[PDB]
């Protein structure tokens, strides 16, 4: 689809999950945008370490 | 008919996705949104 969905600066519109916490089940979809934990602590509020 | 449908999903609060099952006077609707749930969900009808 380089014809149609690639932009010179980059088409940024077309997102995918990268960090969650297990793997989702066949056919679920997950919609969710809150934040993943990638440390032992517990994180909150918009960003953290 | 008291019972007029079931709410099922994950968090029930607008967080994240969930499902809506209703049966009103007109037909059954079912849809699923990341929906606020009214804290008491319910129906109700002018009789007669
Ligand atoms: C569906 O949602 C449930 C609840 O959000 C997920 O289970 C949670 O998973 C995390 C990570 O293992 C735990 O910290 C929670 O305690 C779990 N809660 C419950 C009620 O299970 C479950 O993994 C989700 N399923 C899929 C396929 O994503």
């Amino acid at each position: 689809s380089n014809n149609l969905d690639s932009k010179v600066g980059g088409n940024y519109n077309y997102l995918y999950r990268l960090f969650r916490k297990s793997n989702l089940k066949p056919f679920e979809r997950d919609i969710s945008t809150e934040i993943y934990q990638a440390g032992s602590t517990p994180c909150n509020g918009v960003k953290g370490f | 008919n008291i019972i007029r449908g079931w709410i099922f999903g994950t968090t029930l609060d607008s967080k994240t996705q969930s499902l809506l099952i209703v049966n009103n006077a007109t037909n059954v609707v079912i849809k699923v949104c990341e929906f606020q749930f009214c804290n008491y969900p319910f129906l109700g009808v002018y009789y007669h």
